[PDB]
């Protein structure tokens, strides 16, 4: 039993979003379809289920109004269809085929929906620098869109000690983020510490080196 | 509540719905003496109650007709006939607390075997001893109840179980409880087999002149055969003639 | 029905039990089986079908897994706990159309207090160029996550302006790590001498300041 | 419910000891009091008991001739007398409520009756001074009436290691015991040492000052 | 009723279980309930009521007390011991009119062998002065507190003339101090120069002899 989904799907407010779930490993027409929100960090909700076999579609109450599902037996695949998007409906949407008595029993990775007005921006990557044993750096990335960006220290020379914080979304509407890393007072004059930040989305490959 | 001091809630003008007793995954022992368990949605009793207690599980044997033992002589007894159902579920999940839930207690000594749906709520100090007691509590004088003293970690012997004991009453008189059975149209002359509000036979329901005072529900003749009725519904009273048989 | 989850933050040692328990407004039984389901979810990682039904177990579950109870109460039980039974935990119900899951717990293994490593990042030059200053508060290995951080800026406590993130707790240290940026406007940031971070913690007889003069 | 007796009374052979235990937290008339003696370091013997509302006292074989119970319920309070002391009487007497079924069931702090001739005297303090890594040195106190005497070191500065052993009983009917304390050898020449003895019977403060 | 206590010391590690046991001459059962009672007593405190009857347990009483038993043998066993659990633990029948307690055991946390740190101290001069003089041999740190002390004045053995005190266990180090105080006569300590104190003891291989001469 394989569900496989859309990836990382970003749309404006107001517009609609279709998702997709091709299923693979059983019939498809002898068990019913399950969908499942998760913001971010949270709980689980329940948005509702159709029967492959006949298009009879079931929702909960606080979905009903912006949630379509469909189904197509021919390419054994499930959509569900979000009108009316707010920054609410940002989360992550779970397909699951039932099984054991359980509603969502069997569920499939997850795609991330992003409902957002905002555009790709390249993040700009800011030396913390040691303040003047073990001492602290690193570099802060801010005002980046979207999610995500890799951040290594010095091509991955410099592993052991680094937190790369997870980005918070700011009140402008774009991502900051820290990478930090403690280094030996010894190394503070002669080991050079670079971090590499890498935005695909927005294309930006930064090298920045951070020195005391 | 404790099995000393047992709730006891009277059922009667309703329309009894026995699935949550199917349904409920809980129950450990679902006794039934009199009665068959599936059949309680096919009879009408003219009142029942339910008496309601927590006991011990090890216990549990004992609420029982014709049973010994301390909760039977001392704090619940079942009369022998007990025509109902004993219906007991564990709940230490609910009912243990870490340290010592000691709130639910126990009779352990009564000057003799109550009666069967006898309540003693008297917290006298018992006097096992010659010397009488005068209120005090002594050597031979004791304090009649005593903890159970549930924690969660005890054996499923003596881990606390809920225990609720429904007993019927089946009577030709007019009952009050029913299951709901969808009640039907009547026919008149025609050999129907009719249930009456528990009321059941074989025979041709003629229009009756039969003077039923307002109490009166249903007739007997000479040799105590049901020979009228009043429906429920309508409140007619209606002769019951068995419809004709012979040798041949 | 509305299911609540009793404890919804537990830590736990390994080789330690960890119970979960799962509370139901309405009763979850029917036809005489319950229809209470406990998933697990790692991170990045869909959720998995842990115990269906009360008792019985999921597909390629161990034996440590174990689900108990009925009517309204349930309890997921993990007697031998693992590194790879950090997860978050969710307590769902079958037996009416809305599906309805638990609070959610997330489960991660406990150990001793220690104390947290602070530093203080003044902003860059290159951002106090482009008009905007934000100033890092580090704290490097600390459990539990349980720590407050406040800022003071000239004596003056500071409010609605701190963003703060947490690491989540290491594979191998099983430690936290917090880091909380103030950010400012380059004209508001000049107007200020003293910058402070003052942290409370647990493994922390006394809080910790850490403080910087502009310039 | 709380049981408070008398202070650690002390008497002479062939005298009396009236004994007292106020009762609280219960209505005191429906539950019989029971008294329990315990020599010091020793088992429990049960002495006898009498029901508040009715006198009615039942003691023990033993304890029959030299002992009578009374109580007061107008005060809620019980009293033993002990009557022909010997040195045998010296004990701890407590007084125990009923309930459980156990006749001593809740039992109250408990009073200390010392039996003996002699009167208070002031302690004698002996420098037990090093002998000339860790060396051990302490103060003797001897011929001391009665018990209990403080013990310190440098008014408490001088804590870990240090063991006062409880005192003993002499033929002579006074009362010896042994300070001591481990130090290191590098500090036998340079930190002064001094125990402070502290007797309040006797009002004896007295502040000796071990030298090796 | 005369109750037997088996064993009345009984040393065992955290987290073992210890069994204290009581068996009584006669039956204790009556009325069909049982009435052997558990007393608990730490230093200095009155005794407490852990177990009334067979085994139901008292007020405030953790779950790690259990009563077991009946007719004339009862046992009471603590599987999770605690350092609180150091008392002396009382058996008690309440059946018949004279209450009777059990011998009493004390209940020590165990720990591994130590070698008793041994030392003398002969008479102070100020001592000397009074005409009396007593020499200390004082045992820091020895587990188990079973240790034989012997004085030898001139290669000759004492008998009647010391008295020893014995500190009680350790909270922390869990191991026993012995003090051991030799009285004598100016005139009859002057008249002998070598005193030894000799001392006997588990960890020890050999005995450890402890000697000064008067002067
Ligand atoms: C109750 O009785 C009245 C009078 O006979 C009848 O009109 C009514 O329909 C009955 N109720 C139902 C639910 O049929």
């Amino acid at each position: 039993v394989q569900l496989q989904q859309s990836a990382a799907e970003l749309a404006r407010p107001g517009a609609s979003v279709k998702m997709s779930c091709k299923a693979s490993g059983y019939t498809f027409t002898s068990y019913t379809m399950h969908w499942v929100k998760q913001r971010p960090g949270q709980g689980l909700e329940w948005i509702g289920y159709i029967n492959p076999t006949s298009g009879y579609t079931e929702y909960n109450q606080n979905f009903k109004d912006k949630t379509t599902l469909t189904a197509d037996k021919s390419s054994s695949t499930a959509y569900m269809q979000l009108n009316s998007l707010t920054s609410e409906d940002s989360a992550v949407y779970y397909c699951a085929r039932e099984g054991h008595r359980v509603g969502p029993a069997y569920w499939g990775q997850g795609t991330l929906v992003t409902v957002s007005a905002a555009s790709t921006k390249g993040p700009s990557v800011f030396p913390l620098a040691p303040s003047s044993g073990t001492a602290a750096l690193g570099c802060l990335v801010k005002d980046y869109f979207p999610e995500p960006v890799t951040v290594s220290w010095n091509s991955g020379a410099l592993t052991s000690g680094v937190h790369t914080f997870p980005a918070v979304l700011q009140s402008s509407g774009l991502y900051s983020l820290s990478s930090v890393v403690t280094v030996p007072s010894s190394s503070l004059g002669t080991q050079t510490y670079i971090c590499n930040v890498n935005h695909k989305p927005s294309n930006t490959k930064v090298d920045k080196k951070v020195e005391p | 509540a404790s099995v000393y001091a047992w709730n006891r809630k009277r059922i009667s003008n309703c329309v009894a719905d026995y699935s949550v007793l199917y349904n409920s995954a809980s129950f450990s022992t679902f006794k039934c003496y009199g009665v068959s368990p599936t059949k309680l949605n096919d009879l009408c009793f003219t009142n029942v109650y339910a008496d309601s207690f927590v006991i011990r599980g090890d216990e549990v044997r004992q609420i029982a007709p014709g049973q010994t033992g301390k909760i039977a002589d001392y704090n619940y007894k079942l009369p022998d006939d007990f025509t109902g159902c004993v219906i007991a579920w564990n709940s230490n999940n609910l009912d243990s607390k870490v340290g010592g839930n000691y709130n639910y207690l126990y009779r352990l000594f009564r000057k003799s075997n109550l009666k069967p749906f006898e309540r003693d709520i008297s917290t006298e100090i018992y006097q096992a001893g010659s010397t009488p007691c005068n209120g005090v509590e002594g050597f031979n004088c004791y304090f009649p109840l005593q903890s159970y003293g549930f924690q969660p970690t005890n054996g499923v012997g003596y881990q606390p179980y809920r225990v609720v004991v429904l007993s019927f009453e089946l009577l030709h008189a007019p009952a009050t409880v029913c299951g709901p059975k969808k009640s039907t149209n009547l026919v008149k002359n025609k050999c129907v087999n009719f249930n009456f509000n528990g009321l059941t036979g074989t025979g041709v329901l003629t229009e009756s002149n039969k003077k039923f005072l307002p109490f009166q529900q249903f007739g007997r003749d000479i040799a105590d055969t049901t020979d009228a009725v009043r429906d429920p519904q309508t409140l007619e009273i209606l002769d019951i003639t068995p419809c004709s048989f012979g040798g041949v | 029905i509305v299911l609540t989850q009793s404890p919804a933050s537990l830590a736990v040692s390994l080789g330690q039990r960890a119970t979960i328990s799962c509370r139901a407004s309405e009763s979850v039984d029917n036809y005489g089986i319950s229809f209470m389901n406990w998933f697990q979810q790692t991170p990045g990682q869909p959720p998995k079908l842990l115990i269906y039904g009360s008792s019985n177990q999921g597909s390629g579950v161990p034996a440590r897994f174990s689900g108990s109870g009925s009517g309204t109460d349930f309890s997921l039980n993990i007697h031998p706990m693992e590194e790879d039974d950090t997860a978050m935990y969710f307590c769902q119900q079958s037996k009416e159309v809305p599906y309805t899951f638990g609070g959610g717990t997330k489960l991660e293994i406990k150990r001793t207090v220690a104390a947290p490593s602070v530093f203080i990042f003044p902003p860059s030059d290159e951002q106090l160029k482009s008009g905007t200053a934000s100033v890092v508060c580090l704290l490097n290995n600390f459990y539990p996550r349980e720590a407050k951080v406040q800022w003071k800026v000239d004596n003056a406590l500071q409010s609605g302006n701190s963003q703060e993130s947490v690491t989540e707790q290491d594979s191998k240290d099983s430690t936290y790590s917090l880091s909380s940026t103030l950010t400012l406007s380059k004209a508001d940031y000049e107007k200020h001498k003293v910058y402070a971070c003052e942290v409370t913690h647990q493994g922390l007889s006394s809080p910790v300041t850490k403080s910087f003069n502009r310039g």
